[PDB]
Formats: structure tokens, sequence, C-alpha cells
RNA sequence: CCGCCGUUAGUUGCCAGCGGUUCGGCCGGGCACUCUAACGGGACUGCCCGCGAAAGCGGGAGGAAGGAGGGGACGACGUCUGGUCAGCAUGGCCCUUACGGCCUGGGCGACACACGUGCUACAAUGCCCACUACAAAGCGAUGCCACCCGGCAACGGGGAGCUAAUCGCAAAAAGGUGGGCCCAGUUCGGAUUGGGGUCUGCAACCCGACCCCAUGAAGCCGGAAUCGCUAGUAAUCGCGGAUCAGCCAUGC
RNA sequence: AAGGAGGUAAAAAUGGUAAAAAA
């Protein structure tokens, strides 16, 4: 009845709800074409429903908050790729060689003490 | 356009044209711009002389500029030589008037730097 | 209508308390709001290696205090009775508040 | 490293067109962590080409790539307290990289009016063959040729 | 410094009023170079306390609302 | 040549605090102060028969004067009298509600603090370091650990050069977490300076 | 010096801006964590000794 | 600690289910979903194709997770007669109405150079003005202070709520949308400095910070040589805290 | 291509730094 996807990237929660339709996809209260206005990685995150051609046949409710805008976009990619892998486990077997299953492995490493930016070491002297 | 001390700015926003003047910043620009009337966005070249004249009339009347100003400062500086208050003591010394630092940094209140020979140090290896 | 908050030092006896307490309430009364995990209160400390002037190379340390929540619905004689005195939190204190 | 052979690692299949090289050039225009406005700039430039001439943007892109190709790049040989200044047949990967980056700094060099404008005009002349990155391509070629004594002195 | 009021020793007030109650001999021997040269000090010799000696300054007017020991250099050698 | 505190290493589930009570942000400091003064006063004027644990259970006014000692008898008093004055010294200096405890471990060569304590006691009374101390390591290994590293630093008989002495036997993995190593440090003090006595006793896994 | 310093902090002077922290289990004023009322090395030693409550050898 | 999934939990969340809505998850209710925090599950070259006398090796599959999955805390035997009795201890040595205490000021902020580390800059990917959204973490009761009013601002007056996932710091900046500037020491840069206010605290001269008008310098991208950086790493940009009345914080 | 060995060409701008001693 609903297509749900848990979308997460660099800590940002893309709660992805789905019903069928045309293009009604509201991101946390607003249309896609404003809640991520200007950013080019936005349309890229629309790839999952584009590479299955069923981008139209959906009427989404997409609650998405936490972390960062672009990160939310990537998180939307994950939420979609998790929402459709639910209500058609056949797309699953072919979707893995594209990677639309992997979540992430790239979060901001802790400020390492002894260095400035967690790895960026301060200047040397000796002389 | 010699409103202020031979001040002639030419074709630009009236605000920038007014700011190209001693004793008149951008805040003062919008200030006299709201007090004399003249519109900021409109260029200073294509103006109309009436608003211009009443404008310059308001300008020099409510506040003054370079002539008295810097001279006034230098007079307060004469006082800073009066018994040589620590402010003017150091201002006479050719050094920063604040109580900052002179171990190293002093490249504007004083000139650049005046080379010596170091005098060296104690063991460091 | 009973709102009890758990203030402790270690999650161990913290939830060990929460188990019997809630059950004993479910025992001598009725419905009990399960031991909700209030975001564990932790503090931050950052010292250095030795006393001698080193600035860099250090050891960091952090305070561990734990917070939880338990509620019920009825002020039964028997609940009040048991869940009053019958305690041994040793190193844990709590807060009774109403709603 | 000295145990490994590092890598190159796949970049990005272009967030728009669908090609690695587009967002590679974007990657080098990029203002250190601000891919945002740099990518925007490049694209404004692209559509502006497509409002100027008639030839395809990816086409003229491949033309930038080719028209600035360092077929043989100069380096140095092993001989103790001395090094032979020695050119060598480069790999298409390193040629592409060098190329696109030279188009990048040739785009930076032009004192024009705006970023998109710069990248654009740069791409015009340089794809045509009357550009600076091109001048350094042809250059390193002359260098490789004049150093054809260092032909079997390639490390 | 001060904003609503103005700092000076109260003993400076009370001791202005006395040497004013006679127009008496010179020397004010302040053992605190702080205390502003507030208006009612006219222009008499101020042997303000340094830490070394007692810097004696004949005050004028170009200094009124600005600290006493603000006139003693103390820090020897300049440049 | 370090060794981050193996006991501060044990902090996971391999060593509970020597003070378990509730401290609410505010009163926590004064709690730590009062309690540390209790501890410190004990450590000397309660010495007599050597203790390890200086544990205290508190909450609201309630106090638990809890101690792990190597002897209870000749430290409780000839008529339960030593407990009296001491406990009430606590109560007098900490006016609330005190409750003594003299729990005893039936083994001395087990538990590193007191082992090191005796080790330092021998040298404090001017004994031949290496001999007696190595055979003390052998005592602990006549008790039954899986390792015992009792190093001893400081001035060795004087001779200015204060080095460190190597005494150990059996494997000791203080790197390992589930090793459960009691470590105990005793202060050696000669009239010619200060020497260090570290005991490292390793117990066992699966605990 | 040192002894009178503790008395200065013990007696607590006249004006407010004269007080200063003090590691009671070592005796120091600077960098004394005014949560534990302890210095940096005081704190470190007391934590490592298996004595400091609440806190743990942080390894986040 | 951190990415996928598992059990419990519901004043954070939530219409996902329904009712209403000054149409605010605000008014009822659920726990699936966010989430919060304890016990877990999961990955081992375990499997598929080939190579290697083995280790190992390429490629491929299922997988959130591929062969060390990422970061931490972990730092032996021991070198350095390394440093520190000026955090703390402790051998000796010296002084003992003073090499001890107080108080008060001055000072460790000095300036003719030198150097180390750092900040903002020199700029059209730019700065200025307008407009709208996504942070994790930490802090907070004579603290946090919402809020309204006062003032050009600094900041002050009245005044709700909180020992807090339920009240507040809080204004994220970058992005993005609208206009200026139009290659000039430029509306670039804020250094010098005076002119006046506030706030701190007993009290701000040497010595705090903050604000308002103005002066608006140097500086037009840095040779001999050298810093860091292998993946959410460079860089860019913001945020909280420790200590604190205040703040010299471009520090950590 | 292994070792081991036998006869031929290689490679250091400079460096002074003591001492009764401690186990």
């Amino acid at each position: 009845e609903q297509y749900y996807g848990t979308g997460r990237r660099k800590e940002a929660v893309a709660r992805v709800f789905l019903r069928p339709g045309n293009g009604k996809v509201t991101v946390n209260g607003q249309d896609f074409n404003e809640y991520f206005q200007g950013l080019v990685r936005a349309v890229a995150a629309l790839e999952p429903l584009r590479a299955v051609d069923a981008l139209g046949h959906f009427d989404a409710y997409i609650t998405v908050r936490g972390g960062g805008k672009s990160g939310q976009i990537d998180a939307i990619k994950l939420g979609i790729a998790r929402a459709l892998v639910q209500y058609n486990p056949d797309y699953r077997a072919k979707l893995k060689p594209l990677g639309f299953l992997t979540r992430d492995a790239r979060v901001v490493e802790r400020k390492k003490y002894g260095k400035h930016k967690a790895r960026r070491a301060p200047q040397y002297s000796k002389r | 356009a010699r409103i202020a001390g031979v001040e002639i700015p030419r074709n630009k926003r009236v605000d920038v044209a007014l700011t190209y003047i001693y004793g008149i910043g951008k805040a003062r620009a919008k200030e006299a711009l709201e007090k004399t009337g003249i519109n900021p966005a409109t260029r200073v070249k294509d103006l109309t002389e009436a608003e211009v004249v009443r404008l310059r009339e308001y300008v020099e009347n409510t506040w003054k500029l370079e002539g008295e100003l810097r001279a006034e400062v230098a007079a307060n500086i004469k006082r800073l030589m009066d018994i040589g208050c620590y402010r003017g003591l150091r201002h006479r010394r050719g050094l920063p008037v604040r109580g900052q630092r002179t171990r190293t940094n002093a490249r504007t209140r004083k000139g650049p730097r005046k080379t010596v020979a170091g005098k060296k140090k104690a063991p460091r290896k | 209508k009973i709102r009890i908050k758990l203030r402790g030092f270690d999650h161990k006896t913290l939830d060990a308390s929460a188990q019997k307490i809630v059950e004993a309430a479910r025992r001598s009364g009725a419905q009990v709001s399960g031991p909700i995990p209030l975001p564990t209160r932790v503090r931050r400390f950052t010292v250095i290696r030795g006393p001698f002037k080193h600035k860099d190379s250090r050891e960091h340390f952090e305070l561990r205090t734990h917070n939880r929540l338990v509620d019920i619905i009825n002020p039964n004689r028997k609940t009040i009775e048991q869940l009053m005195t019958l305690d041994l939190p040793t190193g844990v204190e709590i807060e009774i508040k109403t709603v | 490293a000295r145990r490994r052979r590092a890598e190159v690692r796949q970049l990005q299949p272009d967030l728009v067109y669908g090609d690695v090289l587009v967002t590679a050039f974007i990657n080098k225009i990029m203002r250190d962590g601000k891919k945002n406005l740099a990518a925007r700039i490049f694209y404004d430039a692209c559509k502006i080409i497509q409002e100027k001439t008639g030839q395809e943007p990816l086409k003229v892109f491949k033309q930038a790539v080719e028209n600035v190709k360092p077929r043989m790049e100069v380096r140095s040989r092993r001989v103790g307290g001395a090094n032979y200044q020695v050119p060598m047949e480069v790999s298409p990967r390193r040629q592409q990289s060098l190329a696109l980056r030279w188009l990048v700094q040739a785009a930076n060099q032009r004192p024009e009016r705006r970023a998109a404008v710069r990248i654009a005009h740069e791409l015009m002349d340089a794809a045509e063959g009357k550009g600076g990155a091109v001048k350094k391509k042809e250059d390193v070629e002359r260098m490789a040729e004049a150093n054809r004594a260092y032909a079997h002195y390639r490390w | 410094s001060l904003k609503k009021g103005v700092f000076v020793d109260d003993h400076l007030l009370e001791k202005v009023l006395e040497l004013n109650a006679k127009g008496e001999k010179r020397l004010i021997k302040t053992w605190s170079r702080r205390s502003t040269i507030v208006p009612e000090m006219v222009g008499h010799t101020i042997a303000v306390y340094n830490g070394k000696q007692h810097v004696p300054v004949y005050i004028t007017e170009n200094m009124v609302g600005h600290k006493l020991g603000e006139f003693a250099p103390t820090r020897t050698y300049r440049g | 040549g370090n060794k981050i505190h193996p006991i501060g290493f044990r902090l996971g589930i391999t060593r509970d605090w020597e003070s378990r009570w509730y401290a609410g942000k505010k009163q926590y400091r004064h709690l730590l102060l009062e309690d540390q003064r209790i501890r410190g006063l004990l450590e000397k004027e309660l010495y007599s028969a050597g203790l390890a644990r200086v544990d205290i259970e508190r909450a609201a006014d309630n106090v638990a004067v809890t101690v792990h000692v190597a002897k209870p008898g000749v430290v409780i008093g000839r008529g339960g009298e030593r407990i009296r004055v001491l406990r009430e010294e606590l109560a007098k200096l900490t006016g609330k509600n005190v409750a003594l405890n003299v729990q005893e471990v039936q083994n001395p060569n087990l538990s590193a603090p007191l082992v090191a304590q005796r080790v330092a006691e021998q040298i404090e009374r001017r004994f031949a370091v290496r001999r007696a101390i190595k055979q003390a390591v052998q005592r602990v290994m006549e008790s039954g650990a899986k390792g015992a590293k009792v190093i001893v630093s400081g001035r060795i008989g004087g001779a200015e050069q204060a080095r460190t002495e190597w005494a150990a036997q059996g494997r000791v993995p203080l790197h390992t977490l589930r090793a459960n190593i009691d470590y105990g440090f005793a202060l050696a003090r000669t009239t010619y300076g200060v020497l260090g006595v570290k005991a490292y006793i390793f117990l066992g896994e699966v605990i | 010096a040192r002894k009178a310093l503790i008395e200065k902090a013990k007696r607590t002077p006249k004006f407010k801006v004269r007080a200063y922290t003090r590691c009671v289990r070592c005796g120091r004023a600077r960098s004394v964590y005014r949560f534990f009322g302890l210095c940096r090395i005081c704190l470190r030693e007391l934590a490592h000794k298996g004595q400091l409550p609440g806190v743990r050898k942080a390894s986040w």
C-alpha cells in the first residue's frame, strides 16, 4: 500500500513515503523544485526512478530532516533506492551492480587532537 | 564638483562619489543622502543642479571635514605634547598609542623595520 | 499520572532496577510505561599527558551519567506500598513528579 | 606507497550529461570544496557556447581534449649525480588529465569579465587551436622532439 | 573606563576640600596613580606614586577627564 | 616507557569504581572532596592492617564506610573498639550517617596493592632488594596467578644512579582487556630518597 | 610561597574579583577544572587511580 | 565510536491510521517510521570462475558492509645520565624577626632588530545590500535567559520558562533568489588614529572588551627555501565548550 | 641464474667534544 525507504547519508534522515501518481513529491513540506533549488546533485538523486522509468507513476510524501541539504539529496537517493526494493524484489537483483543499495562510508571523521583539521598537521620548524 | 576640498568624483553612484571624500564614509553617504534628498542608486553625473546645490548646502552646514578635522586632531596632539600624556608621550616616541606590543609588531604606527646585527642568543643547538 | 525519572551513574543496575520496578508495578497494579531511555547524560573532559609543558599528546576523559523514565496510571494502595520502600539503588537517585 | 600501485578511482558519471570527463573538468574548475558554483559556471558557459555557435558542447569538449594532447611529456632519466632531461610516450589517462588541467589554468589565466565567460572564450579559442593550453601542448611536443636524443633514455 | 559616574579616590575629594579650605602649601602625595585628574584638581603638583619614586606633575587643563598616573612614564628607556 | 593505567584501562567492565553513589552535577564536587578526605584520613590512621578497596556507597546522607582489608581482628579492637573511634571520626568529620565495613580477602599474595605494600615494607626496612623481591614474586606465584610483574624503581641502595629493577614471572597481557589485572603501587621511602614499587598481578580470562 | 596562597583562597578576600580556583588535592590555581575542583594532573592521577566517579577513560 | 538489520521503550517524533484544527502534531490517539539507549545479529576468502608447490592471487556473487570496512583508546624489552623538587611528592644544602607573610602600586605588555607559529588580506568562483531553508556537539538555576520596550548601536529596563530530548544560548555559514560594483589601491583591505558612549568589575593610565562618526595606511599574490595532505582526506565554512566578572581566543 | 671463493674499475665538503666516576 505504501512504498517506504529509510534514506541516510552523512547523518540526515530521508523518511521516504510513497503512493502512485505522476510527480507529486513533497520534500519535508515543499516541492522538490525549491527545497533543493539550484543544487545540481538534486536532479541526479532523481536517477533511481529514472533508471526504472516509473518516475511518473508515484505520488510521494518525503519527510526529510537532519544534517545537510546536499546530504539530504543523497539521502533521498538512498530512501528511493530502499523504497522500491521493497515492493518489487526483482529490481533488487539488477540494482546492486549499479550500487543503489549501498548507503555510505563517508562521514566526517572526528577532530583528531594534535592536528588542526582531524589530519591536517600544524607546521614544522626545526630551524 | 568641488563640494569638499577640491573634491571631484565623476560618473558613478552618488553614494560612492560622496564616499570618495575625506570625512564622509558610506554611512555618512546614505545619511546626507536621506537628509538632502538625492537618490543613491541614480548616477552622480546625470544629476540635476538644483537638488545638487541644496544638497551641498546641507553638507557643509551640519558637519565639517578635512580642514578643521585633521588640524583639530593635531591640536589635540599639541595637547598630547602639553605635558606629554602617555598617549602623546608614545605618540611623540613614534610608537603605538594603545599599550599593545613593540617586541615584534609595529609596522604601521612606525615604519617597516631598522636592521641591526641581532645580538645573538643563548644555547639552543 | 505518575511520572518517575531515573537519575543514575551506570546503565547496569540502572536497567536492573527498571526491570523489577516496572514488573512489581505491573504486579501490584496495572499498566506501566516501560523504562524509556532518556538520552544518557555524558560530560566532556580533556587533560594532557604529564605535568611538564607539552600542550600536545594528551588523554581525554568523560563523565557517564544515565537518565530514564517510568510511568503508571493507577495510584493503587499496593503499588504505592511496594514501589515506595522496596528499593536498593545504592548509587542511583530518582525524581517523583506529577502530571 | 611502495608496496602498492595506488589507483585512479572512478570519479563521477556527470550529475547531468552522463560522462566522466564533464564532471572531471568540473572537478578541476571547482573552487576547493565548492563544486556548487564552479559546476554552475561551467554549465552556464556550455549553454552559452550552444547559444553562440552550433557545434555540440560534448563535441567541442572532446575537441578541447584532443586539440590539447601531450602525446609525449618531458621528464628525467636515472644517472647518479646527474639527470637526463628525457621525454616519453605518455598514457591516454595522464594525457587527458594534463590536457584538461592545462585548459583549466589557461581558463584561469585569461583576464576576462566572469568565470563562465572565461571558461567559455577559453574553450572557443583552445578547442579551435588558437589557445594557451594548446600552446603548451605543442610546446611539450617540441620539447619531446628536440629531446629525441633522450628517446632510449626513457626511464 | 567609567560610564555612569567617574572614578577617582574619595580621599582625593575629601583632601581637595581641605587644601582648598586654606589654599595651603603645595604637594599632593597620591599613593595610587589611578584616580582620574577630575576637573576640581585645578593644576597643582601631583607627586603621584610610581613604584620607584613619586613622579611630581604640575597639571594643566589638556588632561582634565583623563587619569593621574596616566602622566608618569615609569617604564624607563624608549625607542 | 609508559603504561597507561592498567586499572584506568580496566574501566570497561574489569574494574568498578571505589565510590558508587549518586552525584548530581552541583553537589558532586563537594561530594568528591569530602569523600576524598575520608579516604585520605583512612589510608593513614586506618593503615595498621593494610587495605585495598576504599569503596563508598552513598545517596542522601547515607554513608557506606566500605573497606577491603587484609585483616579485621587487630583493627576492629579488643572489644570491637577500634571500629568505634574510627567510624565516629568519620561521622564527626562527616556529620550524616556512617556504616563501617571490614570485608577480608583470604589471600595476601593475591591483590597487587598490598603485595607491593609488603614489598615496599621490606625495603623500607632496608632489605636486599632483588633477592627478597624476586622471591616475593615467587611467593605470589606460589599462590597462583598467571603472571606477576613486580618492578621496583628508585635509588637502589643509594649510589646516586636511581635505576629500575626487573622482577617478574609468568605471562602478563595488560594490553588485553579481559585479562583482569590487579595492579598496585607502593611508595618506597628511604632516608636517602624516594623509590618506586610497582606490582602487576594478572588473574584470568573468561570473567 | 605556596602555603599563604591556600589561605588566600581559603579565607576568601574582600572584592569579588580576587578569588581564584584551587586544586585542593595538589594546590594550584591555574587550569583547575572547577567542576571537580581539581587541576589537570590532580584530575588525571585521581581518574587513573580508579578513584574518579562518573568519568571514564574516554575512547570515543 | 561509526554505516545495514534485529527485542523492548514513548511529553522527541508521528496523520504513517483516523477526528478536529485561531488550520501549530495545536487539540485525541499509535508506534510502524525519525529518533533516543541497553542486550544483540551480521562477513569468514564463508561461496562461484581461474591462476599459484602454499601463503596468496585476479575476477565474480549474495550483501548495508569485501578480503585491513573506516576512526579511536591500546604504545613492549629498552635508548636518551631527555625534561620537571616552579602542579605533586622526596635525599641533601642553605636561610630563620627573613631567601617567610601581608598590602599597595609598578611589572612579567619594554623596542633599534631577528625568528617561530597563526589570522585577515591583496580581491570579479570576487565584496556589498535584500530574501529563504539542512546541522551534529556542548553549555545552562543567584546560570541560561525567551519576550516586549529603550538606544544609531554598544547595552540597559520591565518581564515567561527550565536543576532541561520538553524553556533558552540559536543568529550556522556556505548554498540558493533578487540588484549593485564594472578592473580603480577600487564600496577591494581593515592597520594607524582622534572624536564620543556603554558594559565588566572596588576600580580599565601603563592594561579589558563592545559600540557609533570619521581618518580609511600598508598591501595589486610573495625569490634562497620550505608546511601539510591518499578519501568525506585537501581546501572552504560555520558551530559549541573547557578556563572565565571581564577579556587581550587569530589560542586549545 | 644459488652460494662460497679467485684477480679487475667504485664510492666519506669538514670535523674538535672531556672525564674521576655509578652495576
